[PDB]
């Protein structure tokens, strides 16, 4: 809802989370939600959101984890934004919607879960994939005008493999009431058998797409 | 009427209580006696229905029968007696207790013998008032009974209608909770009369016609297999006249709005105007049927009966005032008229012809 | 019937002019009738004229019984003769005859159906009923085995209170109305 | 309290009432309205209950000075007669201000007839009843509108026929009772067939028991 | 076997059809045979032949001023019809229907010359006039047109013919139909004929004017319409139960088989009883059986609606005199000022057979009496002035002075075809198109900065603006009193109009909160939606209203108890509360119960907030307000239906007659957008919702018909019940009153009641106490009502009133409850 | 069950029929919803959706 009800009668205030205002150009970012986002239905459609991150959580390389994580993270942007131009549906304006950060706290939470799972046994938590891209301070965090020193100092991707020094922690980081050992059980025993995959060669097409 | 909750409240549970005793009867045995399952035997031991209507000892059996039933709610919070509803007083609709659809013990009964709860089909100044008052008018007991029984069964006719499982039939009537409650009233009417007599110095706890029959004992109330001592004690005719040793009381024997003394004045008042009556001979027939009068409408009255009932014939005529009919045609009991009748069976058909013979037509001044 | 009883929906402009002999200060000196001379004043007799009838039942019938009869009467096919009446300067008796055509050739007439009277005097105030007066000829047609569809006509024979000078064609010929049963 | 209309505007006092009060009296207020009927003054204004009439009041303490201001009176209820057998009432023979009972002529008794005869004889002996018959009769007292001609005063062509004679029977009965009549003017029902005319009017002479 | 002739409307005739008609008439006019025009025109009136052609003394032939008038003239038209069909007309006799308002006299009637399009030759138009043979070769019919022919509908007014044609068609008795019908027909004779001697207004020469037969083609058509109506009503269309005596006497001269009438069919069906079945006997049809474009179905509807009104009539008793004349009557009150009533005409000549109507010819003056501000039984008289054709004023002694008769309204259900966009529907039943229509309409209305706008109309309720601005010192809404329902009814009406003004094809929906609901219905609940037509995402206009002078949007803090109040589903508290409201057989008793429940929902959707539905001052700005008030209004409509089902009053109420007369404050004022809400400002007028032009689909509570409602209502009266009474009044703030029954020092919640109010309020005190039965609550605690009268145990009611902004809570300023025992009757 | 709409000839229309027609089209011309005049007009041609 666009309005926040404070416990004190007072006057209603625009709740900050519904719409992020885009100050340059002009406001605002509303969101045309797609039906796919809601899957409380009896059996089908299957939870494809879960299967997405579930597929990334299985991969034991960083590269392979990364491609499968990133793709699995796109459905949220797409389905929440919808046809509207100024929304999460395009990467041009998606950061202006407060739901963006509520969405990415989860995908980062997924990332943590993965490193935990690799750490479970017995594989690297290090990105062995983009070594050259790790040595440059990522713009505009390494920029001279960064408000916070904590991010400017860690602006290099090289120093971002672990997140303990960044001053935060998640309450759970276990998806859908599963032990780290319970999850790995499913993952390892989804690996067992004959399998078949749709193989996609992906790259930038200058637009969001289904 | 006039009940105060929870006075209503206690009873359902009690009626609920006996729905299954179900050992003594518990209620089905208590039901059988008026009902279908066979009460007794001719010495040949053939099935009879131990129903004691159609005879002059008609009230005692029932008035008791309430007792048997009445006792049956015994110390089950049977904190007050079975109520009565005065069908005499004109009424737009039926009475609650037996209407409320949900969580009510008076809606219906069940019948192990048929696997079903009762079904009832109601069918459309107050008619019964006029009809009962006449009965009160009479002074002979026997004369009274014929009208008293016929005024009575008019309701077993109309409450039940066209369901075999119902109040219209002898066979399964006794099964429906509505039946006793109608009774208290019928019994009450009788009591009022006794008070009447007493007022008039005529016999009330006695009765001179016929000496025959009050002495015959009454089954089942006779039967050894009636595990209530009391009824057997008064199983007889002549006992059971003084309902005082029952022991119950009606809240007040006043017909609507009348002291008993008031009542006689009323009847006495009615009696001034000369009247004209028709009287039929009625006699047993297996089926139960309603009869519709004509000359304009003169009707109507009903007879209660079922298969395997003891046959019966009334000693006396049954009278039905038809004076309003004559005025309707402007006749003077002088100009002479054809009294035309009709007689429907309770089942949808079929108005078969007498059967009953011819109606006499008689005049009372005045 | 839930209709107007102490009032009249019908001809209204007549209802407020006071009765001419009673409204006149002379010779009516009874103050009771004088004040309540206007037609609307006298509708509820009881409250105004302080009188009652012992019973308002007709022919021994309570009013509900009455409307019941009346309703049964409407329950059957009935046939009427319509009469347009007006002020002659003399009172007279008009009798009703049902004229039946004979097969060959055309013929008539006389069968006694009914009778009704019109009242009058030489100096009476002139008048004209603005609706037909009805006489049920239904049962008499039944004794002639006649029908509403059957061919017949209705003739009135005007006999005035003279006993003589039997009057001639003062009123329009009797209309024949058929009311089918509801 | 008075009722005022918008028009004149003219008022008429509708009566007064007193409410009892003191300084430390118990806190009290009615959960019900106090009703005063006010029906007479309404009809007196020739004001139907639908036309706009605002209700107005003035309030005084025990001394002369006026108190201001109040009070909610916004309800004016219309109470239909119990008798009209309308929407809200079952059929009931309405109780009326009815003095005299007129009864069937056949139901008369030996005494009630002689009472009626003697009372009317007195009315006939004095010049009265002929004067009443003359309201209806042939000496014409009705010459309107100009008037060309004079007519008999009774109305016979009109729908107000019953009204006129309803008044006639009233006038003769009122004067008859004053002449000491034991009973009101009886109705005799011709609707019931008869071989002869009633006792009262048929025979030319009666036996008078008193004389 | 040829196929029936069709009687077309005049203006519908094609160039081919007009042509064949004009050439055909040209011949039968030149035709000196008895099949000719002069001869057929002889059949009607002046060259008389009717007693029989041999009589010494003769009267005019045609029947007029009698029951068989339509029959005679029906057969008279087919006489003229068969002539010109055999004279080469491809069609039947055309009509010009006066059913439609007239702007002009038809072309083929009015133009003196006619040019054949096919042969290009200009000739004299045969229909312009007719020759009267016997007078002289040089003698023609002439015409004069009264402006009374060209009248057009006014604001409320309708053309003379329209009102009077319906008035005839309304009649159910043939003779009552005939008398009204004929005089309606007489009007054109006077209006086209005028004061000219050889014209349609003269009985003698009328048939010599060719227009006569076009006009009477329509007269015939009207009878067929009336005939069709009677079929629709299940009445005898082809037979007459009245004037049976006349249906045997054969029509002259048609009855003469010998040389005077050559038509085989016309002689054969010379009996008026046989004249009935026109299609089989005389073989002719009409293109359309319509009164001013109305179907016979639409016709009967209009008729039955008019029968529901309280009407009063001027009655006229007509006896016949030669010659023709027209009468004018005025309605005159006791005070000198007289107003013009309507007028009527008779057709006559010197040779006419004497005629007298045996019934009254009725005229409607009900619209005129209302203009004179006096009722039917008030002192008023009718003066009538009748002038002849001649035309000198004919003595008032000639026709008997008029009578006056009021016919009471007939209370019974009607159809009634109501415009699709004006019915109010259950919000959950709405289709996607209705939803989108409403939303687009509401967004525009909220964006509206005019007085028709949302800010302005929302300002009518919670202001600050009651009379007289700027005095207040007052708030302008009506509660709590009987007139509460009324005020919000116009308010909701006022809202509906503004909706339509921005293109709403949907009336305000109602939300049924008596049914169990897990959450707010989506139309009200959803925050925003995606439009396809614009790529934009836009928010639901039903979600919140902006309060302009407070610079805040409305808020909805929904108490979880709102949904909990109706979770019965039939044991739900709300169901019980409403059924108890429906039981009330007094309007004021109904009102308090109604408004208290209305306050309940107001409170629970926007509770514990300023600028919300719960706060009386600002609640109207939240769009769901109207949807809620659609619901309470429907509840009242159900009650009105329940009231009408019982014999009790529905259209009026005997309560606060002081208020019902005076019209309401914010709407009357000259500064009101639409005139329609101004007209109905009076509470007396909005009592019935149908007259306001809307309706609910549909009117039933839960799954029960109205009959079934009263059944369940009676059943609740058949049990004993125990109520707590609340005399309520205006505290300057909204509040919730919690009720607890205490068997001992131990207390449990018995019920709850809500109160609407704000800083700017209109001070209000209720007439009686609102009731709520705690009988089931008592039955739960096993305390049978007898104990209420018992000294021991001791029981009490405790009330804790809480302010709209919690808690606060308030010390007790409302009177304590009362125990009321209602024994079943 | 609702009776069929009648397509009348223009010049045959009565004042009541004309009026209700005028007001209907006036609203649906102002109606910004899809059931409005502008949107329905689109179905034919120029703002293309086919
Ligand atoms: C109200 O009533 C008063 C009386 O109560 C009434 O005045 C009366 O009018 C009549 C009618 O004119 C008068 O009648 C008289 O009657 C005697 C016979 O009883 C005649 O001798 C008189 O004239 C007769 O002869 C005339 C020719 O010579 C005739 O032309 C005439 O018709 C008579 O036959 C005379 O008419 C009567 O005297 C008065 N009485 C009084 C007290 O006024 C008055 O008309 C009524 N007012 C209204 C407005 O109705
Ligand atoms: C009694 O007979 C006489 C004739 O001797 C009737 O008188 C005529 O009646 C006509 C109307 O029918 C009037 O136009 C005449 O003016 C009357 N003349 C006379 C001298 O009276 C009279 O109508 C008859 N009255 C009755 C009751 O029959
Ligand atoms: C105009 O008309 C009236 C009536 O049409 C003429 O007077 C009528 O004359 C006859 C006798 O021939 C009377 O019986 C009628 O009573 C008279 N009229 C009425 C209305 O009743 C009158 O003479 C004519 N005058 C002109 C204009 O020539
Ligand atoms: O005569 Cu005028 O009243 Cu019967
Ligand atoms: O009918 Cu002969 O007059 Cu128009
Ligand atoms: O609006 Cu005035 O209160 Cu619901």
């Amino acid at each position: 809802h666009p309005l926040f009800i404070d416990p004190t009668g007072k006057k209603a205030k625009k709740n900050v989370f519904y719409s992020g205002e885009i100050k340059f150009e002009n406001k605002v970012t509303a969101r045309a939600v797609d039906a796919r986002l809601y899957q409380a239905s009896q059996e089908g459609q299957k939870n494809f959101l879960l299967e997405g991150v579930l597929n990334a959580l299985e991969q034991e390389d960083f590269c392979h984890f990364e491609v499968q994580l990133e793709v699995a993270h796109n459905p949220i942007h797409y389905l929440v934004g919808g046809r509207f131009t100024h929304s999460m549906s395009s990467l041009e304006y998606t950061s202006y919607d407060p739901l963006f950060f509520l969405h990415h706290s989860n995908v980062e939470r997924h990332f943590a879960l993965w490193q935990a799972l690799q750490k479970h046994r017995g594989l690297p938590t290090r990105p062995n994939c983009g070594l050259n891209l790790f040595h440059s301070p990522m713009e505009p965090f390494g920029r001279d005008t960064n408000p916070f020193a904590i991010t400017k100092d860690n602006s290099k991707a090289s120093s971002l493999f672990d997140y303990e020094h960044l001053g935060y922690a998640f309450d759970d980081l276990s998806l859908n009431g599963m032990t780290i050992e319970e999850l790995e059980a499913l993952l390892k025993q989804r690996r067992s058998g004959a399998r078949a995959f749709a193989n996609f060669r992906l790259g930038g097409i200058k637009t969001s797409a289904n | 009427n006039s009940l105060t909750p929870s006075e209503i409240e206690n009873l359902r549970n009690a009626l609920a209580a006996v729905q299954a005793d179900k050992t003594d009867a518990g209620y089905q045995k208590i039901a059988s006696f008026h009902g279908m399952p066979l009460s007794c035997q001719y010495p040949d031991g053939t099935a009879f229905a131990c129903c004691q209507h159609g005879m002059v000892t008609f009230p005692h059996w029932h008035r008791l029968y309430m007792k048997q039933m009445e006792d049956a709610l015994k110390a089950k919070g049977a904190k007050i007696g079975i109520p009565y509803w005065d069908w005499t007083t004109a009424f737009h609709s039926l009475p609650i207790l037996v209407t409320e659809p949900k969580n009510n013990p008076f809606h219906h009964g069940y019948i192990d013998v048929a696997d079903t709860k009762t079904t009832r089909d109601p069918r459309p100044q107050s008619f019964f008032y006029r009809q009962i008052a006449f009965a009160l008018e009479q002074r002979d007991f026997c004369d009274f009974e014929i009208q008293f029984e016929m005024g009575h069964n008019a309701i077993h006719s109309w409450v039940g209608g066209p369901s075999p499982y119902g109040m219209s039939t002898l066979h399964y009537t006794s099964y429906d909770p509505l039946f006793y409650v109608h009774h208290s009233n019928t019994d009450r009417i009788w009591a009022i009369w006794q008070a009447l007599q007493k007022y008039r110095g005529l016999p009330y706890n006695s009765a001179n016609c016929e000496i025959n029959k009050l002495k015959k004992p009454m089954m089942p109330f006779s039967s050894e297999d009636n595990p209530n001592e009391v009824t057997k004690a008064h199983s007889t005719g002549y006992k059971s006249f003084d309902y005082q040793q029952l022991n119950y009381e009606y809240d007040n024997l006043n017909f609507h709005g009348m002291t008993i003394p008031q009542l006689e004045v009323h009847l006495k008042k009615i009696q001034e105007k000369d009247r004209v009556f028709a009287g039929f001979l009625l006699r047993a027939i297996g089926q139960s049927a309603d009869v519709n009068f004509d000359v304009t409408f003169g009707g109507t009255f009903c007879v209660l009966g079922g298969d395997y009932e003891m046959p019966w014939a009334f000693d006396r005529l049954f009278l039905y005032d038809i004076s309003k009919s004559l005025v309707h045609l402007r006749l003077d009991a002088h100009d002479d008229f054809d009294i035309k009748v009709t007689i429907m069976g309770i089942d949808g058909k079929s108005l078969p012809p007498n059967l009953l013979p011819s109606p006499t037509i008689l005049f009372k001044p005045g | 019937r839930k209709l107007s009883y102490n009032e009249a929906n019908c001809a209204l402009p007549l209802m407020n002019q006071p009765m001419r002999p009673f409204s006149n200060s002379t010779a009516n000196n009874d103050r009771l009738t004088f004040t309540n001379s206007r037609p609307n004043d006298v509708f509820d007799y009881q409250n105004v004229l302080h009188y009652k009838y012992d019973t308002l039942n007709f022919a021994g019938l309570s009013i509900p019984q009455l409307e019941r009869i009346l309703q049964k009467n409407q329950g059957r096919d009935r046939i009427f003769a319509g009469f347009l009446l007006h002020g002659i300067k003399a009172s007279a008796d008009v009798r009703i005859y049902i004229c039946v055509p004979t097969g060959i050739g055309e013929e008539n007439c006389g069968n006694y159906a009914g009778i009704f009277s019109v009242l009058g005097g030489e100096t009476e105030m002139p008048w004209q009923f603005d609706r037909l007066f009805r006489y049920e000829i239904t049962d008499e047609l039944k004794k002639l085995g006649l029908n509403q569809n059957s061919h017949f006509r209705v003739e009135m024979e005007l006999t005035a209170v003279n006993g003589s000078k039997i009057t001639q064609k003062i009123f329009p010929n009797p209309t024949i109305i058929f009311v089918p049963s509801d | 309290y008075f009722i005022a209309a918008d028009g004149t505007d003219q008022k008429m006092k509708a009566g007064e009432f007193y409410v009892l009060g003191s300084e430390n009296e118990m806190p009290w207020k009615f959960d019900r309205p106090y009703k005063s009927d006010i029906t007479y003054v309404m009809d007196a204004m020739k004001l139907h209950y639908t036309d706009k009439y605002h209700v107005e009041l003035r309030i005084t303490d025990m001394t002369g000075a006026e108190v201001t201001d109040l009070k909610l009176v916004t309800s004016v209820i219309y109470e239909p007669g119990i008798g009209n057998f309308g929407e809200g009432r079952r059929w009931i023979s309405p109780i009326t201000s009815a003095s005299r009972i007129r009864k069937n002529l056949l139901d008369f008794e030996d005494g009630e007839m002689e009472s009626l005869r003697n009372a009317f004889k007195q009315m006939a002996d004095e010049g009265r009843y002929e004067e009443i018959a003359s309201f209806h009769g042939v000496p014409a007292q009705c010459p309107s509108e100009d008037g060309t001609m004079v007519h008999t005063c009774c109305l016979h062509g009109m729908p107000v026929f019953p009204h006129w004679h309803r008044l006639y029977v009233s006038l003769v009965e009122d004067e008859l009772l004053a002449r000491g009549s034991g009973v009101a003017v009886p109705y005799w029902d011709w609707v019931e067939p008869f071989d002869e005319l009633p006792r009262l009017i048929n025979e030319a002479t009666f036996y008078n028991s008193r004389t | 076997v040829r196929g029936n002739l069709v009687r077309k409307n005049v203006d519908r005739l094609s160039l081919q059809e007009i042509n064949s008609l004009i050439h055909a008439l040209k011949r039968m006019q030149k035709d000196r045979s008895s099949d000719g025009f002069e001869t057929i025109a002889s059949f009607h009136a002046l060259p008389p032949l009717c007693p029989n052609p041999t009589a010494k003394h003769r009267h005019a032939c045609c029947l007029h001023g009698m029951a068989t008038f339509p029959q005679w003239h029906r057969l008279y038209v087919v006489q003229f019809e068969h002539s010109l069909n055999r004279h080469g007309a491809i069609v039947g006799v055309p009509y010009w229907d006066w059913t439609y308002p007239m702007t002009e006299v038809p072309g083929l009637l009015t133009s003196e010359k006619y040019t054949d399009p096919f042969t290009g030759i200009e000739t004299f138009n045969p229909f312009n006039h007719g020759h009267i043979s016997f007078i002289s070769p040089e003698t023609m019919t002439t015409r004069e047109v009264s402006e009374h022919l060209f009248e057009q509908p006014a604001l409320g007014k309708q053309t003379w013919l329209f009102n009077n044609i319906i008035l005839a068609l309304e009649q159910t008795d043939y003779c009552d139909f005939e008398v009204q019908f004929e005089i309606v027909h007489n009007s054109i004779h006077s209006w086209l004929g005028g004061k000219e001697l050889y014209s349609l207004n003269h009985l003698h020469y009328a048939a010599y004017d060719p227009a006569f037969f076009l006009h009477h083609s329509n007269v015939d058509r009207l009878w067929v319409v009336w005939q069709e109506l009677q079929k629709f009503r299940g009445l005898p269309a082809y037979e007459s139960n009245c004037a049976i005596e006349l249906m045997s006497q054969p029509l002259k001269p048609f009855s003469f088989g010998a040389p005077y009438n050559l038509n085989p069919v016309t002689t054969k069906y010379s009996k008026p009883s046989d004249v009935f079945n026109y299609k089989q006997n005389f073989h002719y049809e009409y293109d359309m059986l319509e009164m001013n474009g109305m179907s016979i179905a639409q016709l009967e509807s209009y008729i039955r609606q008019e029968r529901q009104k309280d009407r009063v009539f001027a009655g006229f008793l007509l006896e016949g005199f030669g010659s023709s004349a027209y009468a004018t009557f005025q309605v005159c009150p006791d005070v000198g000022d007289c107003y013009e009533g309507s007028h009527f005409s008779v057709l006559g000549g010197s040779t006419e057979m004497p005629w007298a109507f045996d019934r009254l010819y009725k005229m409607e003056i009900t619209d005129i009496l209302q203009a004179m501000a006096l009722k039917f039984d008030s002192h008023f008289t009718i003066k009538t002035k009748i002038v002849a054709h001649n035309g000198t004023e004919l003595p008032e002694s000639l026709l008997p002075e008029a009578t006056i008769v009021r016919i009471p309204p007939s209370a019974q259900n009607l159809e009634v075809a109501i415009p699709l966009n004006r019915i109010r529907r259950n919000i959950n039943s709405l289709e996607s198109r209705d939803v989108q229509n409403l939303m687009s309409a509401l967004k525009r209305l909220k964006e509206d900065e005019s007085d028709f706008g949302f800010q302005t109309i929302a300002g009518y309720h919670g202001s600050l603006m009651c009379p007289t601005p700027e005095a207040p010192e007052y708030a302008c809404c009506l509660h709590g009193m009987p007139t509460f329902m009324h005020w919000h009814r116009v308010y909701l009406l006022h809202f509906e109009e503004s909706m339509r003004r921005h293109g709403a094809s949907v009336a305000v929906p109602y939300w049924d909160w008596t049914m169990p609901s897990d959450n707010l219905p989506s139309l009200l609940g959803d925050a925003d939606y995606y439009d396809a037509w614009t790529d934009s995402v836009i928010e639901n206009p039903f979600l919140r209203g902006h309060i302009k002078y407070e610079d805040t949007y409305t808020v909805r803090e929904i108490q979880p108890e709102l949904f909990a109040l109706a979770e019965g589903q039939k044991e739900s508290t709300l169901f019980k509360d409403v059924m108890l409201m429906f039981e009330q057989e007094d309007y004021c008793d109904f009102e308090v119960q109604a408004e208290v429940i209305h306050n309940s929902i107001h409170y629970l959707i926007g509770g514990h907030q300023k600028y919300a539905m719960s706060s009386l001052m600002f609640s109207s700005f939240d769009p769901i307000f109207y949807v809620h008030h659609s619901m309470v209004d429907r509840l009242w409509a159900i009650w009105q239906e329940l009231q009408k089902h019982r014999k009790l009053p529905h259209d009026k109420a005997y309560c606060a007659l002081d208020q019902m007369a005076f019209p309401m404050k914010p709407f009357i004022w000259e500064s009101n957008p639409n005139p329609t809400t101004r007209a109905v400002s009076t509470p007396s007028k909005l009592f019935d919702y149908k007259s306001l032009g809307y309706d609910y689909d549909h009117l039933n509570f839960h799954g029960m018909s109205i009959g079934q409602l009263e059944a369940l209502i009676q059943k609740q009266k058949k049990a004993d019940r125990v109520f707590a009474g609340f005399l309520l009044h205006g505290i300057k703030i909204s509040a919730d009153v919690h009720l607890k029954i205490c068997i001992e020092a131990d207390c449990q919640e018995a019920g709850v009641i809500f109160v609407l109010g704000g800083e700017t309020e209109m001070p209000w005190h209720f007439d009686r106490n609102y009731k709520m039965d705690i009988t089931d609550v008592l039955k739960k605690r096993n305390i049978p009502p007898e104990a209420l009268f018992e000294h021991d145990s001791k029981i009490r009611l405790e009330v804790e009133i809480k302010s709209v902004d919690g808690a606060v809570l308030d010390p007790n300023s409302l009177p304590k409850p009362s125990l009321i025992y209602a024994p079943a009757k």
